[PDB]
DNA sequence: TGCATCCGTGAGTCGAGGGTAATAAGTTCTCCGAACAAAAAAATTCCAGTCCCGAAGGACTGGAAGGCTCAATCGATCAAATC
């Protein structure tokens, strides 16, 4: 009956991709690629947790500038629970 | 025991008597089992009020002829049959039908009181074919549930009744006619379950879906002792319909809704261009449209950059 | 319709012209890239164009204007 | 691999799609006949009884 | 005119499993030809080497342009009053 019972219950009743992005799509110059790779960044969300001043250090920021008010990016934005894996 | 209890999906009604009131899905084995089990209740045990005895004057048996009334007077009692009825407090109810006139005797004719309601005024029960005759009967209403013929009522009924008192086959039970049947019905990977299809026509007095939550509680109570993006966001703060929160935000660089959001007001406020009321004019914005403090913006610059 | 082709040949008249009307008419939603004027309701367009047909819209004559209409809106578009 | 998506896909195309079944020897015209599939779940074919 | 001859026919598929076997020579003698060998290009792969607007980037020079303390003295705020 436990089993009727709960059956009649139905008649009873009812009637970012870019983020994850990484570093090699951009085809970056091969100055700048010489030195992202020397400064030790995995992922976008990588590089945009540092910051412009953050990479000013490396011999051998317009370029920057220039890309990624292209594809709706920029940069000094600070990102929390991150990784997500 | 990991049970598919079903959601039922749908009525198909086609009018005031009558629905299709289909299902999906159930397990193999109680699909057959429930559009049966409830088919034993809708036939012999749903409570209401019907014709039961009949009495007319200056009559004697049905085999006989009235003269004035187009009819025999088994049709007569076949119109009692088909009349619907609804007694709300009482228990047993006598009513009585007189008319004069050419033409027929619909079911306005009865002297009712507040407690005996008639669904169908419109049947007719008999017909005058001219004005001389008339019909002056008096109708008797039981409560019970089923059906119950005249046939084994008698046999039931032991009582002498005198020559002039008949008895009609009694519609105790709303259900005019159902049926049901069983289709396939798939679960993504097991299509092997049975949906439930029930087709369903009642008389008035009722709702077509209200028996199927009445009757159904019944045989339930039998059991219980036995369980027991926006336009204006693409656009700057100079257009919006507002005007103190316009003039003072370009001139930290940011000319657009676009890093405002990013920027904190704390700073973004602490500027010589902001301050302790713009609050009021940022985060209503920011309840409307969503973003926070620090947001990552998906696709914010297109190439057009100007000012005023 | 789904079931019959009946009702349809009772407008046009022969068992095969409603394929040879059909077999012209729906190929224009296949590579065509049109739509019908009936509600689709998920058809396939072997009866997509059945349905145009048996809607009373359609005979093979009411196909042929709508195809030179085409025509005349790039003859003297290109010059 | 039989994934999931591939009866569903199956599923919408075999709608309003007609197909044929023929008997030998299809002795006069109705021994060919079109017809429209409801797909069942099994390894054989069933075949309705008027005809 | 038979009489006598011969050509050309006979439901449709699933299948169910693969193909044999008879005896048959030798001598020298010699051009036609192979793939392995074994060089001889030619084609690429590599490796440093000079040029040139830019190349990460620092600095510079240059006009412009900037924030908020006071104090004589104005005018008006405050607060009793008062028509």
């Amino acid at each position: 009956a436990t089993i009727l019972a709960e059956q009649l219950e139905a008649f009873v009743d009812l009637r970012d991709p870019i983020l994850l992005r990484p570093v090699d799509d951009l085809e970056l110059t091969v100055r700048s690629a010489n030195c992202l790779k020397a400064e030790a960044i995995h992922y976008i969300g990588d590089l945009v947790q540092r910051t412009e001043v953050e990479l000013l250090k490396t011999p051998n920021l317009t370029e920057i500038k220039d890309v990624l008010a292209s594809r709706g990016l920029s940069l000094g934005m600070r990102l929390e629970n991150w990784p997500p894996a | 025991t990991e049970f598919l209890k079903p959601r039922l999906v749908d009525i198909e009604q086609v009018s005031s008597t009558h629905a299709k009131v289909t299902l999906e899905p159930l397990e193999r084995g109680f699909g057959h089992t429930l559009g049966n089990a409830l088919r034993r209740i809708l036939l012999s045990s749903m409570p209401g009020c019907a014709v039961t005895e009949v009495e007319i004057d200056g009559v004697l048996h049905e085999y006989s002829t009235k003269e004035g009334v187009q009819e025999d007077i088994l049709e007569i009692l076949l119109n009692l049959k088909g009349l619907a009825v609804r007694v709300q407090g009482k228990d047993e109810v006598i009513l009585t039908l007189n008319k004069s006139g050419i033409g027929p005797v619909t079911a306005a004719d009865i002297t009712h009181d507040g407690d005996v309601e008639i669904v169908k005024p419109q049947h007719v029960i008999c017909h005058l074919t001219d004005e001389n005759a008339s019909i002056s009967m008096r109708i008797k209403v039981q409560r019970g549930r089923g059906y119950v013929p005249a046939s084994t009522r008698i046999h039931s009924e032991e009582d002498e009744r005198p020559i002039g008192r008949l008895l009609v086959d009694a519609c105790y039970s709303p259900v005019e006619r159902i049926a049901y049947n069983v289709e396939a019905a798939r679960v993504e990977q097991r299509t092997d379950l049975d949906k439930l299809v029930i087709e369903m026509e009642t008389n008035g007095t009722i709702d077509p879906e209200e028996a199927i939550r009445r009757a159904a509680t019944i045989l339930a109570e039998q059991l219980e002792a036995f369980v027991d993006f926006d336009p204006i966001l693409l656009r700057p703060v100079d257009d919006l319909e507002l005007v103190r929160s316009a003039n003072c935000l370009k001139a930290e660089a940011i000319h657009y809704i676009g890093d405002l959001v990013q920027r904190t007001e704390v700073e973004l406020l602490k500027t010589p261009n902001l301050g302790k009321k713009s609050l009021t004019e940022i985060k209503d914005v920011l309840a409307s449209r969503g973003l926070s403090l620090g947001m990552r913006l998906e696709n914010w610059p297109p190439a057009s950059i100007a000012d005023e | 319709a789904r079931v019959t082709v009946q009702d349809a040949v009772e407008k046009i008249g022969n068992r095969f012209d409603l394929v040879l009307v059909a077999a012209r008419r729906a190929r224009q939603m296949q590579v065509g890239g049109k739509d019908p004027l009936v509600p689709e309701e998920n058809d396939k367009t072997t009866v997509i164009a059945l349905r145009e047909i048996e809607e009373g819209l359609i005979n093979n004559q009411i196909l042929d204007v709508r195809e030179r209409q085409e025509q005349q809106e790039q003859e003297a578009a290109e010059l | 691999r039989e994934e999931a998506v591939v009866w569903d896909i199956l599923d919408e195309v075999i709608r309003e799609h007609p197909v044929l079944l023929n008997r030998a020897p299809t002795l006069h015209r109705l021994g060919i006949q079109a017809f429209e599939p409801v797909l069942i779940e099994g390894k054989a074919i069933q075949l309705h009884p008027l005809v």
